[PDB]
Formats: C-alpha cells, sequence, structure tokens
C-alpha cells in the first residue's frame, strides 16, 4: 500500500514532475491544471499563515490532514516545492522528503547535464530512482508534527 | 564533495558548442593534468637504473589516472598487437548521469579528448602517450578506442 | 494548551464569529543610529522592513510608532512621513517602535473568506476515492483543527501547535453552538452571532481550558 | 598522493579562459561569458549547498555572509573571512589569501580588464537569485591584477519576492 503521488514545483510555480503509484480517484481535471491549482492553493496557505501567525513562522506551513487520507508539504529555500500524498497515520515524512530532495533530486536531476534548468524532468534514471527511493519505505501514513 | 564543480562545468561545456569548430577544446587540460597527476606519481614501477627500459602499459597508467580523477576502474581491456587497441568500460561517470537508454550518444568527444593529449614516451607502451577516439554505444558504457600517435 | 483564537463560519463560509484569546504580537525598540540595516520598504499602507531581521525585529514587523509619536499607515501622527523622518540624518540617534500588524478585524474577515475555499477545495480531486476534506492543518507556530458539523457549519480554532485532545473541545464548542441557536433559530447563519451571554459562556470554556482541566469535560 | 583531488578544476578553468580569450579578443566579452557561466554554475550549486547545509533561507546579510563563506569552505575548500560591512549592512568582503581556483594562472598575461574571479561572481549571483536575493557582485581587490589579497564584494541591492501565484 505505497504512496499515492508526489509533486514538484519551482520557485516560479511550474510543475516539474508528477509520479503516481496508488491514487485511485480518477481525476476530472487534466493533471497540469490540477498542478497549477495546487500550487496556487499552497501559495494561498503560505500567505494565510504568514498573516495569521502568532509569531515568526520560521518554516511556516507544514501539512494538512483529512480523516481518510493525508498530505504533506516540503519547502526548499530556493523556492522549489515538494508535495506528496500519504495515508493519515504512520511515522512522519517531512524528513523522508528532505532526504529525497538532498539525495535523489540533487543527484539524478541537477547533476544531469541533459536536464535543462526549469523544465520537466524526463530522465529514465531519475524516474526509476524515484521509483526505488519510494519503494525504500512504501509506508502510508503521516501523523506529522 | 568536490566533484560537483567539475560535473556542472563539463555539463555546461556539453551545452555550448559554437559552430566554428566542433571541439574547440585544446588539450592543455590533458597535458598539465597528467603532469599534475605525475607530481602525485613521484613513484612508478620503473627500475632505478636508466638503461634497462621497462614500458608501463598506458592501459594500466590509465587505470591509475582514472583512480586519480575518474575514480572508477576501466573494466574490459582488449588490445591488438601494435599500438592500436581499445578500452571497453561498462560505466562512465559523465554518462552515469544520463539515462542508460542508448538515446544520447553525441556527448562523447568532449569525453574522449580528455584522454588524448598526454605527452608520449620514446619507449612504446611506456604509460603516457595519447590520441583517442570514442564510440559510446550504451550510455554509461563508453568505448574509448585508442590510436597511438605512432603506427 | 493556550488558545490563540477561536472561530466559526457558515454555509456561506463567512466568518460568523472571531473571538480572540489575547495573544499579543512581539515588539521591539532600539536606539537607532545612522541609516538602519533594517531594510525599510514602503508597500501600500505598510511601512515595514524587507531584510536584516535583527534583534528580534521580524521582516513582517510593521512600523507601529516612531520616537514615541504614533505612525499611521504611511505617514506619522504629527504629519511627518516615515521617509522624511528617516532620511533626515540629524534627528538620529533615535528610537523606533516596531511590531507586527494585528490584522484589523476587516482583514481577518478577508482572511477567513479566502481560507474557506481551501476547506471546500482541499483537493476534492484527491487520490483516495470518495474522499473527505481537510480537518487538521498543522503550521509553524499554530495548528488549525476544524470540525465539520458533518452537515453544514464549520468549526475551526487556533491552538498551541504541540497539543492533542482538542477535537473533543471542538465537540464541546459545538454543544455551546447548540445552546445558543436555541436562543432564536431565526437568529441564523445570515446574521453573525455576537450575543454576549453565549459569548461569555464560551470565554468560560476558555477559562476552564486555560487551567489544567481539559480532561474533566466540564466546560 | 591526493592532497587535492580537485586541482583538476583550476586547470580546466584556465583552459576555458584561454579558449575564449583566443575566440573573443576582448576581455569584456569573456567577462560576460564568465559571468553568465558562473550564473548557470551557481544555479546548479546552490541547490546542493542547501541540500547539505540545509539552511532555512537567507533573510539577513550576516546570514548570507556566513552561508556563502560556508559554501566556499565546502565547495572550494577555502576559508573566506567576512569583513568590511556596510553601515547599512549591504556590503561585505570575502578575504581569499589564495584564490583556490588559480595556482599561478598567470601573474602578467599583459592583459588588464581580464578578471578571473568573474566565474565566482556569476556563481554567487545565480545562486543568490535561486534563493530570491538579487545582489550585484564585483571585486574590490584581486591579487592577479596586482593586489595582495583577492576580495569579492557584494552589496544588497534588492530583495526579490515571489509573485504571480
Amino acid at each position: 500500500m505505497t504512496i499515492f503521488n508526489l509533486y514538484i514545483f519551482d520557485k516560479f510555480g511550474t510543475l516539474l514532475h508528477y509520479a503516481e503509484w496508488n491514487r485511485t480517484k480518477k481525476s476530472g481535471i487534466t493533471r497540469e491544471e490540477e498542478a497549477k491549482l495546487t500550487y496556487g492553493m499552497l501559495f494561498s496557505i503560505k500567505s494565510f499563515v504568514s498573516k495569521i501567525s502568532p509569531h515568526d513562522p520560521k518554516e511556516g506551513f507544514l501539512y494538512y490532514k483529512t480523516n481518510r487520507y493525508a498530505l504533506h508539504y516540503l519547502e526548499t529555500p530556493s523556492g522549489l516545492k515538494f508535495v506528496l500524498n500519504t495515508d493519515t497515520t504512520a511515522i512522519n515524512v517531512k524528513e523522508l522528503l528532505q532526504q529525497l530532495y538532498a539525495k535523489v533530486w540533487v543527484e539524478f536531476v541537477v547533476r544531469d547535464p541533459l536536464w535543462t534548468p526549469g523544465t520537466v524532468v524526463t530522465s529514465e534514471l531519475f524516474q526509476s530512482k524515484l521509483d526505488e527511493f519510494v519503494r525504500q519505505s512504501p509506508i502510508f501514513g503521516i501523523r506529522n508534527i | 564533495s568536490e566533484e560537483i564543480l567539475f560535473d556542472c562545468l563539463h555539463a555546461e561545456i556539453v551545452n555550448y558548442c559554437l559552430d566554428s569548430n566542433k571541439e574547440h577544446d585544446l588539450a592543455t587540460l590533458e597535458y598539465i593534468g597528467f603532469t599534475t597527476g605525475y607530481r602525485l606519481i613521484e613513484r612508478l614501477t620503473r627500475e632505478v637504473s636508466r638503461f634497462k627500459d621497462e614500458l608501463e602499459t598506458m592501459k594500466f597508467i590509465c587505470t591509475d589516472f582514472w583512480m586519480l580523477i575518474y575514480k572508477k576502474q576501466v573494466d574490459n581491456l582488449r588490445t591488438n598487437n601494435h599500438g592500436m587497441y581499445v578500452v571497453q568500460d561498462k560505466a562512465f561517470r559523465f554518462l552515469t548521469r544520463i539515462s542508460p537508454g542508448t538515446k544520447q550518444l553525441e556527448h562523447a568527444p568532449k569525453f574522449v579528448a580528455f584522454t588524448c593529449g598526454l605527452v608520449r614516451g620514446a619507449l612504446s607502451n611506456l604509460g603516457i602517450n595519447s590520441t583517442v577516439t570514442a564510440e559510446v554505444q550504451s550510455i554509461p558504457a563508453c568505448k574509448f578506442h585508442i590510436e597511438v600517435n605512432r603506427n | 494548551m493556550i488558545i490563540y483564537g477561536v472561530y466559526i463560519v457558515s454555509k456561506s463560509g463567512g466568518l460568523i464569529f472571531n473571538l480572540d484569546n489575547n495573544v499579543p504580537r512581539i515588539e521591539h525598540e532600539k536606539t537607532f543610529t545612522y541609516p538602519l540595516d533594517l531594510v525599510l520598504d514602503y508597500d501600500s499602507k505598510k511601512v515595514s522592513v524587507s531584510f536584516n531581521r535583527k534583534d528580534g525585529i521580524n521582516v513582517g514587523h510593521v512600523l507601529v510608532a516612531v520616537n514615541g509619536m504614533p505612525v499611521n499607515g504611511v505617514t506619522l501622527d504629527d504629519g511627518r512621513d516615515v521617509r522624511t523622518t528617516l532620511d533626515a540624518p540629524e534627528n538620529y540617534p533615535i528610537n523606533l517602535k516596531f511590531s507586527r500588524p494585528k490584522m484589523t478585524t476587516n482583514e481577518k474577515i478577508f482572511l477567513a473568506s479566502m481560507f474557506y475555499p481551501l476547506f471546500a477545495i482541499a483537493s476534492q480531486l484527491s487520490p483516495e476515492p470518495k474522499s473527505s476534506g481537510i480537518e487538521i492543518l498543522e503550521a509553524d507556530t499554530f495548528t488549525l483543527h476544524c470540525f465539520q458539523t458533518l452537515t453544514g457549519i464549520k468549526f475551526i480554532i487556533i491552538s498551541e501547535t504541540g497539543l492533542n485532545g482538542i477535537d473533543l473541545l471542538l465537540r464541546k464548542v459545538y454543544e455551546l453552538y447548540s445552546d445558543y441557536v436555541l436562543k432564536n433559530p431565526f437568529y441564523s447563519l445570515e446574521m453573525p452571532i455576537r450575543c454576549e451571554l453565549f459569548d461569555n459562556k464560551l470565554q468560560e470554556l476558555l477559562a476552564q481550558v486555560e487551567k489544567t482541566g481539559i480532561s474533566n469535560i466540564d466546560k | 598522493a591526493k592532497k587535492v583531488n580537485s586541482e583538476f578544476l583550476t586547470l580546466t578553468y584556465g583552459a576555458l579562459v584561454t579558449q575564449m580569450l583566443r575566440d573573443f579578443e576582448n576581455a569584456e566579452d569573456v567577462n560576460k561569458q564568465l559571468e553568465r557561466i558562473g550564473y548557470n554554475m551557481g544555479m546548479r550549486l546552490i541547490e546542493d549547498f542547501l541540500a547539505r547545509t540545509s539552511a532555512p533561507r537567507c533573510l539577513e546579510m550576516r546570514e548570507t555572509a556566513d552561508r556563502i563563506q560556508q559554501a566556499f569552505r565546502i565547495y572550494l575548500n577555502i576559508q573566506p573571512t567576512i569583513s568590511n560591512w556596510s553601515p547599512a549592512s549591504d556590503e561585505f568582503s570575502l578575504v581569499f589569501d589564495s584564490n583556490p581556483l588559480t595556482e599561478f594562472v598567470e601573474l602578467p598575461p599583459d592583459l588588464t580588464n581580464l578578471r578571473y574571479s568573474a566565474i565566482l561572481s556569476g556563481c554567487i549571483r545565480g545562486a543568490l537569485e535561486m534563493v530570491q536575493l538579487e545582489v550585484q557582485c564585483w571585486f574590490v581587490q584581486d591579487q592577479l591584477k596586482g593586489d595582495n589579497v583577492t576580495e569579492l564584494r557584494v552589496k544588497f541591492v534588492r530583495r526579490l519576492e515571489e509573485v504571480i501565484p
């Protein structure tokens, strides 16, 4: 029962890649507009907290939850965004996304000469390595702090 | 993690190729580089006495130079009788980052020049000569096809 | 356990009630010398800083009072403007008050307004099928817990981030809701609920939960 | 053996500078190529620097100085020492006793206007704009041009902000 999906968005708000494993609710929206909608929503939540914060939001937003699934968010200071869907309840995954960034992305993307900056990744090695790093802990559930 | 500089820099060289020449890359990189590595090679297996001339297969010296730079070993080493021969390597670092699917093949001559341009020795197969072509069939698998400067 | 604020919104999503539990914003003063490393930037009624958040003056710390004299939106109380005051040197060395903009009520209305869709559009195109929306949104230094009435009204409160056992507290605020809508069912969602009786009953629920007991369901 | 794994880089850089310099006669043209190529390189490098140092993000120039000198520590194995702050904290200076990326590239090439550290300037700026910090970069002192210490200068010009959701 592995993760549903995983999203990437640049500091300009463009969808880099979407990998799906177990998402089932078949989308009425073509994925690109959906990614745009999600990036805008996340931006909205950033503004939302940055206004209604009692004090400094050092890392600001963390994630949101539903009763029957959950989702988590990762912020990269360069402005790239990380989003994946998980189940509601298992270990946290903020760290797991940090790791995926610092290893899989920084290795199999930027250190790829044939990925031009700010486009869609289409590397079969980045694809397969994402597949395997997810298959590392195909764990579903978050209960994130 | 000092490699990242060189991976990015060689990547951007793979990027720009102005139409005047294919490989504007002169070999002074290779010359001064092997001289540096040989500053670190202040010892190599050749006898103290000058007359008894022993040649070091530049195949082996290429192995060692990779360990000094490319860090991963040359694997399949087929050699004809004379100075013509080849290396068959399953993995190549700059092509480790590209998809293994044999779809991006052109990026080799920047690779193969770097193993050319190493000054010769009078005794053949002594370990330093270089003039090399590449035929990368599979992406990680470079195929540096050697031709000595001599016959 | 300290609750920063309490809220409820309607089928419209309009902010029907926005009691705040007295959580002040940080303040700073320091005897400012020649032009300040605080990077002051004018942005549309905000006289703020964009960089060099030093000494506990956050970026979002809007200029609040100047040299004791209050400062209002862009200019000051006395008629001086922040720019003219600042860039004149010989006034220095001087004190400047700074703090964060307690979003005036109307701004809070706007905030609740813009948040409602996120509730109703919490990826309704979810992975999981026939899903359900948002309920829990953790954040940096607050955490949002909402209780859908399971049909209709939304119940969102703002609590200390590191805490559990609050959804039952939401159920009890739901009980207070029922208590009050007994008052006048004509007094419906359309008008907002500002009836000081039920409201001090809520502030007593607050009083109980400020003390230890959130077990001891007593409200 | 292997005091410096990447002394290779400086010779590659010397190859690139002389190749351009033969191609483009002007020190100015190669200055722009060095700057932009540093730009792309620093764009490549800043993300890895934030994968390792895992910095929150830079909201203050003292933080920016510490971060970038740390990157120099971890990328070029050098220890620049922050100094000469602006009264407004915009400028600060990075003290390179040995520009690591040069080992007697050439003291006289008979060519002023040919600045070497422009690659660093490009890297620092491209990195910074990845993290939403438009700061200009130049070089107040430079050993090669006759100085004793090579000193990069950056002054906080503008705070870029993400817009258009």
